[PDB]
């Protein structure tokens, strides 16, 4: 059964969200509308947290598609797990490492960077247009 | 030209609801809607795959455009299970991984859009017109499954709004689908979601967006 | 004196998000060991008890309504959720834009509920209906999906990272 | 950059001698997005029928909904004349401030 | 003067360009009174160019005596504020041919773009009405996969005119919906466009008690009140 | 001049105002508060001898008012001094009760930010300035406006009534100001001659002379009958003249601007009214601006109307308010 | 009486309530539609003149409603309106991106 | 010398003023049609008393624009005025 | 021309789309309209600056000339420790036949953004009063200026004419 | 260009229906200054309060 709002506030009575009370209080008194219920503050905290979880997750999808290293790791995942499983004790190393070195300097040197040219497309899905040029001439 | 896929459009209409021999105009409008949707799918997927640095469109690159509908991509994964690992998933962040007419109801479901060969599909939809490379590894099978889902969902909502317009007409004074039913089914299926609008609501500027694919 | 910001820092979603974060980090560490195995076959833990200082918690200071302290707590609580997906490094401008987006979304939520509270139309909704329509008109299309998200991010993702940890631990035990 | 100091000369040409640092950066990132959208819509309008009348169509397409409208004084004069038909109501004569009725005030409300 | 540190690192081509600009580059106008005048006046297309004269004489399109009548007949349509109903095909056709004669198009207006305009108005007003409807109510059965009757008021179509402000033409219509749609409680809305005068509170004047029967101007407004 | 300097405002305090009896000060912040100061160090809690509870809270003789969602750009006190009228950049003007510290009425008639609210002389009905190039007449009992004052080319910056409450004066950013009939709505006077956005306007208690200041540091006076210029005032720096105030009985203009000075002006020097000059010299006169170390064209030359100028040492004056007894009050924020 | 039918097909009961309209809202939405019609056809006439013709065809109106308002009417002439460019940059731009990436890797 | 170059650069920047190529005048349908209708009634009502000519064309009888068939992107045009 | 760009800025966005060669009349008229729109932003920015009672043109004075002119918002010009002119114009040249500046930015970890301490917060506002003048002369308390160091501090266009009673 | 504005003013008055004597007298009325009202802030000997008659103002 889909949860009614009173059940959600009764659960927010026990489990507070990530964004604490005073941040919600500052954004309240910045936008007017002084409210004295702590459960409405926790509900708006959970709503903002869920919305930015969705935006940052869509940024994660846009940053894992737009790199060849990630799609090649997803393609050759168990194919290189075969090579790792055949990477036994030292008799049995000479028949491997024909492909291990290049993706070794690719996959271990690649960290996932939340980028402006990634988030701008992840929120251009959501209605924005964050146009930052790449040089200024 | 047009009117190439009329009998197959009728076959896919039969699986959703009753058929009652739909006219030339409904099949023509569904053909033009699907021909537009395929071009938009190919343009968005080619734009996504060129920036990776590979003109060959991968099979996962078109599942990228429908990544929100988890039930539909689970349906696609079960549909790819009779031919006898997504890059954006939770496991694939980290670097290393461990080790009597019921038969007539069924044969219409086996009838597909591009099941036979991609000969009429390639010059009808124009695969070579906008793709810079050679995408055909499994992009045609997904581009058949997506059009089957588009026609099924479109005639489902057109049937439901035809029934609701019927009860509105019999309540106002007190069989076939038309172009107006397909157009208002399109208007129902092309409304932007509320979460994909939230960040432009208090500022006043005309929302430019993309055609939502089913 | 404990400030009011660090009140619910262990109360039900911050320990679960911390467990998600440390599971992500300690299965990003086994991958480094197996990558070291691949090389031979040729950490900075979290801290949430950071307060301001006891001199600025005095009631002669506006430690509740100035821009920069709230902006720093938004920055911390948004970098605490942009790493539960899988990010581990970011540009500064990306987190700055994401904090601006979260600030504008929360301000739009409060502005919509404010506009529903003080409208002079001949049909005002009740206490629960205004909350439901101010959740609807910006973000979530139903109330229930919040409980889905708490189910999705702290009830499903935690066992996903847990059994990924268990399988990688058994794989490391099977390698050496 | 050439356009940071060109924006310095533009800001100084309109007597703006105190500003922050990211203000010409914001002006450049506005002008980039505006020119990119205008040229994309103009490429559409040139594939339809580049040239200057094409740019005129592409910047008349979006003048209609974002920037400051042109010569709005006669429409505002017409609108004022529609509002200034009604004579003024009767005022209180007890030399103070009178409120609206109680339902039209922000007091009989509940959380 | 004092900008030697800044005006010097511009390159030589840029400075040789920017010691040449002036006023008198254009052929434009900038007097806003004159811009409003040219947006107000009705204009008819004329011909002086000989190639376009033989191009318009070949396709049997007429002289400006017909386009001026088409301007007048496109203006004389009972536009949709007066009729309180959405317009029909003949009204659409006459208004669009009058507008096309205003802009210069001396050809013929197609018969399918009228139906396209009809469906455009349909989806435009359906978007506006739907995002006014789902704000006075939370439809629990909708927006989900498992009270009574409300009328939308003008204050509500001002209240969700701003919570979702992107949905409008941003023309005159939104300006009047923001400016004049909200009425104070002494507004006297259910009226006959004239009964909000001050003299309709102060007594109908009677007639013809005079040899020359010249009357006063406070009786002329009672005379025009009846019509 | 008694100067009220506000200290810990990190450039986020807009224009303020003092009440009459000078007991309450109201300052509009950039983060959507109205801050209310008791200028006497009083309680400002309005206890009403019952005195129920809540000494546990912290009262620093200062109350905050949170009803706006935009930045408060103007604020005006009633002559009754019991109500406050705050105009913001969210498109409302709100009304506050100064004896229970809550909001009473929201006033929605604008679609652009509100820049200058001002009550009537008799407190009947308030006029408003906004970015939409129109001024609007209101009433405190009506939610929506009563008159629309349209006819300016740019947006309206300042608004003020005639002291009888019968005309409205609006100055706008297209180098001009106008006098509006309050009943028929249409403009009666248009005053031309400035060279900058008119930012503060004020009409003398006589009523025959109008004075206003622009962002060029030049004040000037016209007479409302002829509509042309009597004279101008050229002593401020090439900068903004934030406020303006008049002597209670007679004509002495007090201008508090942006160059950190509060200047004093004789209105009756170059006119046909000489206003009783002394019969019989100085040393500092006509040598201070005869130093001109910075250059003749790069300096200001004051009119013969300017007599004194009190500098404030690095705080600017947002408000001048001439009280009844030859004591003016200035007010501003300590800037660094 | 047509606008009551339009709100009728928008707001039905559907087991959750019927929303109706009032007369002042009808005059407001009729003025909105009245200005929308002229605002569409006045730019469509400029597009049809930009196409160097004299007739006002439906491709002008469908293009003007696709690009700006994005109403997305299904096909009347929506195969000529659908223009497909890939919006990939020039060869100077990818050269300058190579220079920027080369400086970003030579900085470390 | 850099001094004359700097003063002539500042002379160049002090003389450049932009206009917009396309500006959409904020107006109405209804006030335009009602202006036209009232002007048509009171233009058909009275006479002209010309010196040599009257303004207007067929069934306008007022000040009417003279936009050409070409140059529809021009910013100004001629109007009709009673010439003596 | 006007002072924005003949081709050197607008053309490098024209190439960002893909458009190879277009005439200089297009770029002339287009850049003229683009910097007219820049001036149209700047004028509402100085209006918001004047009505916010300030002298600099901060980044939130042009970001409120955007919402007024309905422009989509330029996010990412406000960060932690918001000081006046938080210096960030470190744009790095890149060579060629012409100049290219690309605004280098250093990447950073997340665990040095969550394990980073909170800044200082000042006191809440108070006021303090004194006498600026008692009879038209200034009493020369510590709170008054000196009227001779007003010469050596500010030029007479931002301080006006000094006269005394 | 102010004498041409004076001529435009005179032709405007002539076409908007002001007699030559009437336009001359309105010009002479427009030129002279507003004289002095000796009861300028309404001194409390010969000055009165405004009426509290519940009507709006009218100039």
């Amino acid at each position: 059964k889909d949860k009614t709002l009173e059940e959600i506030l009764e659960m927010m009575d026990s489990t507070p969200p990530i964004i604490p009370d005073a941040v919600i209080d500052y954004y309240l008194t910045k936008n007017g509308f002084n409210v004295a219920d702590v459960r409405v503050k926790r509900l708006l905290a959970l709503a903002t947290q869920k919305f930015v979880s969705d935006i940052a997750k869509d940024a994660y999808e846009y940053s894992r598609i737009r790199s060849s290293v990630a799609v090649s790791n997803a393609n050759n995942s168990q194919a290189r797990a075969r090579q790792l499983l055949q990477g036994q004790q030292q008799p049995g190393v000479q028949q491997i490492s024909q492909q291990q070195h290049q993706q070794n300097e690719k996959t271990t040197a690649s960290k996932v960077v939340l980028t402006v040219n990634d988030l701008s497309s992840a929120v251009a899905e959501y209605g924005l247009n964050i146009g930052r040029p790449d040089f200024y001439r | 030209d047009k009117h190439k896929y009329r009998v197959e459009i009728q076959q896919m209409m039969f699986v959703s609801g009753e058929i009652n021999d739909p006219p030339v105009e409904t099949t023509s409008l569904i053909e033009d809607i699907v021909r537009g949707q395929v071009i938009e799918i190919l343009l968005q997927s080619n734009k996504t795959a060129h920036l990776r640095g590979s003109r060959s469109i991968l099979p996962e690159d078109v599942i990228f455009l429908i990544r929100h509908d988890k039930a539909k991509v689970n349906r696609l994964r079960t549909y790819l299970s009779w031919k006898d690992k997504l890059p954006w998933e939770l496991q694939f962040m980290f670097n290393e991984h461990p080790l009597e007419e019921y038969v007539h109801w069924s044969d219409c479901r086996q009838a597909s859009f591009t099941f036979r060969k991609n000969k009429r599909f390639k010059d009808w939809s124009g695969i070579s017109q906008l793709t810079e490379g050679k995408p055909h590894d499994d992009v045609i099978d997904i581009l058949g499954f997506l059009t089957f889902e588009i026609v099924c969902s479109l005639t489902e909502t057109a049937l439901k709004i035809k029934q609701r317009e019927q009860v509105l007409q019999t309540q106002k004074d007190k069989n076939p689908l038309k172009p107006r039913h397909i157009e208002e089914a399109w208007r129902v299926l092309q409304t932007i979601d509320m979460r994909h609008r939230a960040l432009t609501n208090f500022k006043g500027g005309r929302l430019s967006s993309k055609p939502i694919i089913m | 004196k404990q400030s009011r910001f660090l009140a619910n820092k262990d109360l039900g979603l911050t320990p679960k998000m911390n467990q998600n974060i440390t599971l992500i980090q300690q299965i990003r560490h086994i991958c480094h060991k197996i990558s070291l195995i691949r090389m031979l076959q040729s950490y900075t833990i979290i801290d949430d008890s950071l307060d301001i200082d006891p001199v600025s918690q005095l009631p002669t200071h506006d430690y509740k309504n100035n821009r920069e302290l709230i902006w720093k707590f938004m920055h911390k609580n948004i970098s605490k959720v942009a790493m539960a997906n899988g990010f581990e490094t970011a540009h500064p401008s990306a987190i700055n834009m994401l904090t601006e987006i979260a600030g504008d979304y929360l301000s739009n939520l409060i502005k919509t509920l404010k506009l529903h509270h003080e409208t002079n139309s001949l049909n005002r909704g009740t206490n629960v209906e205004m909350l439901q329509t101010t959740l609807l008109e910006n973000g979530i299309n139903r109330p229930d999906d919040l409980f889905s998200y708490v189910e999705s991010e702290f009830g499903k993702k935690t066992k996903k990272l847990q059994d990924i940890k268990q399988k990688l631990e058994s794989f490391l035990r099977a390698l050496l | 950059p050439r356009d940071v100091r060109l924006l310095h000369l533009l800001l100084a040409s309109q007597s703006i001698h105190q500003y922050e640092d990211q203000v010409p950066l914001q002006l450049m990132d506005f002008a980039h997005r505006y020119t990119q959208g205008v040229l994309k819509d103009a490429l559409v309008y040139n594939d339809y029928a580049l040239g200057v009348e094409d740019i005129r169509l592409a910047i008349a397409a979006r003048t209609q909904y974002q920037f400051k409208p042109t010569a709005p004084k006669e429409l505002m004069l017409q609108l004022a004349a529609e509002r200034n038909k009604k004579a003024l109501p009767q005022v209180m004569g007890t030399w103070g401030v009178r409120l609206p009725p109680e339902k039209y005030c922000l007091t009989a409300k509940e959380w | 003067y004092k900008k030697i540190v800044m005006s010097l690192p511009l390159n030589d081509r840029n400075r040789l360009k920017m010691i040449t600009k002036e006023a008198g580059k254009r052929g434009f106008i900038f007097c806003s009174v004159f811009q409003a005048r040219l947006n107000n006046i009705p204009k008819i297309p004329i011909v002086t160019n000989p190639e376009s004269l033989k191009r318009v004489k070949s396709n049997n399109l007429k002289t400006p005596l017909e386009w001026s009548q088409d301007i007048m007949n496109g203006f004389n349509v009972p536009l949709a504020s007066e009729s309180h109903s959405l317009p029909d095909t003949d009204s659409f056709y006459l208004r669009m041919v009058g507008i096309a004669r205003e802009h210069g198009l001396v050809g013929t207006v197609d018969a399918r773009c009228v139906e396209l305009i009809s469906l455009a108005l349909d989806q435009y007003l359906k978007n506006i009405i739907e995002f006014t409807i789902d704000t006075v109510r939370y439809r629990r059965k909708k927006y989900s996969d498992y009270s009574g009757l409300y009328k939308s008021v003008s204050e509500m179509a001002a209240d969700k005119r701003d919570a979702k402000i992107k949905q409008l033409d941003d023309d005159k219509n939104e300006d009047e919906c923001a400016d004049e749609a909200k009425s104070i409680n002494n507004g006297n809305n259910s009226s006959k466009d004239d009964i909000g005068d001050i003299s309709m509170s102060s007594a109908v004047n009677e007639e013809l008690h005079e040899n020359r029967t010249i009357s006063l101007t406070n009786e002329d407004i009672y005379d025009s009140l009846s019509i | 001049v008694c100067m009220y300097t506000f200290q810990n405002t990190n450039k986020d305090m807009s224009c303020l105002d003092f009440s009459d009896d000078c007991r309450i000060a109201a300052a509009g912040f950039q983060d959507s508060y109205i801050k209310i100061w008791s200028l006497d160090g009083s309680s400002l809690n309005n206890p009403n001898i019952a005195l129920n509870n809540n000494d546990k809270d912290e009262d620093p003789t200062c109350k905050t008012l949170v009803g706006h969602s935009g930045t408060v750009y103007s604020t005006s006190f009633s002559p009754d001094n019991k109500y406050l009228l705050s105009g913001s950049e969210d498109k409302t003007v709100r009304l506050w009760s100064m004896d229970t510290h809550t909001a009473l009425v929201s006033y929605k008639g604008h679609n652009h930010p509100v820049w200058d609210v001002s009550f009537s002389p008799l407190g009947h009905y308030f006029a408003t300035a906004s970015h939409d190039q129109t001024a609007r007449l209101w009433s405190c009992d009506h939610i929506y406006p009563l008159r629309i004052f349209a006819g300016h080319l740019n947006d309206v910056d300042c608004v003020s009534f005639h002291p009888n409450g019968c005309y409205v004066f609006t100055g706008s950013s297209d180098k001009t100001c106008r006098m509006w009939d309050v009943s028929t709505g249409d403009s009666v006077r248009l005053f031309l001659g400035h060279t900058a956005p008119v930012i503060s306007i004020a009409v003398c208690p006589d009523g025959r002379w109008l004075s206003t200041g622009s962002e060029d540091g030049i004040i000037n006076v016209w007479d409302i009958g002829t509509g042309k210029r009597l004279k101008q005032m050229r002593g401020h720096g090439k900068n903004a003249i934030y406020s303006l105030s008049y002597s209670k009985e007679g004509n002495v203009l007090i201008s508090g601007g942006a160059d950190h000075t509060v200047r004093v002006w004789d209105l009756k020097k170059a006119t046909t009214e000489p206003s009783a000059e002394p019969d019989e010299g100085d040393v500092t006169a006509s040598i201070n601006q005869d130093i001109k170390e910075y250059g003749r064209r790069r300096t200001v030359i004051p009119t013969s109307d300017l007599v004194a100028s009190f500098y404030t040492k690095k705080t600017p004056v947002f408000k001048v308010k001439f009280s009844r007894s030859n004591l003016a009050l200035a007010g501003g924020a300590f800037r660094p | 009486r047509k606008l009551r039918e339009l709100v009728k097909t928008v707001g039905i009961d559907e087991g959750d309530g019927e929303t109706v309209i009032d007369g002042d809202v009808e005059e407001l939405l009729l003025d909105l539609a009245d200005d929308f019609v002229t605002n569409v056809t006045a730019f469509s006439c400029r597009l049809a003149k930009h196409r160097k013709s004299d007739n006002l065809e439906a491709r002008d109106i469908q293009l003007h409603l696709e690009r700006n308002w994005n109403i997305r009417i299904p096909g009347y002439s929506a195969d000529e309106i659908r223009s497909t460019r890939k919006w990939n940059p020039s060869q100077n731009y990818n050269q300058k991106l190579q220079s920027i990436t080369s400086d970003k890797v030579a900085a470390a | 010398t850099p001094e004359e170059e700097t003063t002539q650069v500042l002379n160049g920047v002090s003389r450049s003023f932009p206009l917009p190529l396309e500006s959409t005048v904020l107006s109405s349908v209804r006030y335009r049609t009602k202006y036209f209708r009232m002007r048509e009634m009171f233009a058909s009502s009275f006479s002209v008393k010309p010196g040599y000519t009257s303004p207007g064309y067929g069934a306008i009888h007022s000040r009417v624009g003279c936009l050409d068939l070409d140059r529809t992107t021009d910013y100004k045009f001629r109007v009709r005025t009673p010439q003596p | 021309y006007t002072i924005w760009s003949p081709q050197d800025t607008v053309k490098d966005v024209a190439e960002s789309l893909g458009l190879e060669n277009i005439n200089d009349d297009v770029l002339k008229a287009l850049a003229m309209d683009v910097e007219y729109r820049i001036l149209e932003i700047i004028e509402q920015a100085v209006k918001f600056k004047r009505h916010s009672k300030r002298d600099v043109l901060t980044t939130d004075d042009v970001s409120k000339a955007l919402r007024v002119l309905n422009v989509e918002p330029l996010y990412g010009y406000y960060d932690g420790s918001e000081v006046n002119k938080a210096v960030s114009f470190s744009k790095v040249n890149t060579s060629g036949g012409q100049s290219v500046y690309y605004l280098d930015e250093e990447e950073v970890d997340f665990d040095r953004l969550i394990n980073e301490p909170l800044p200082q917060v000042p006191r809440l506002p108070t006021f303090t009063t004194h006498w600026l003048a008692v009879e038209g002369v200034q009493p020369a308390i510590i709170q008054n200026p000196n009227l001779n160091d007003i010469r050596v501090s500010q030029p007479p266009f931002i301080r006006g004419a000094i006269v005394t009673a | 260009s102010a004498s041409d504005l004076n001529r435009i003013v005179l032709e405007y008055l002539n076409k908007k229906g002001y007699h030559r004597t009437e336009a001359m007298l309105r010009a002479e009325s427009g030129r002279t200054l507003t004289p002095q009202n000796k009861q300028s802030p309404a001194n409390t000997k010969t000055g009165k309060f405004p009426e509290q008659s519940s009507i709006p103002p009218n100039p």
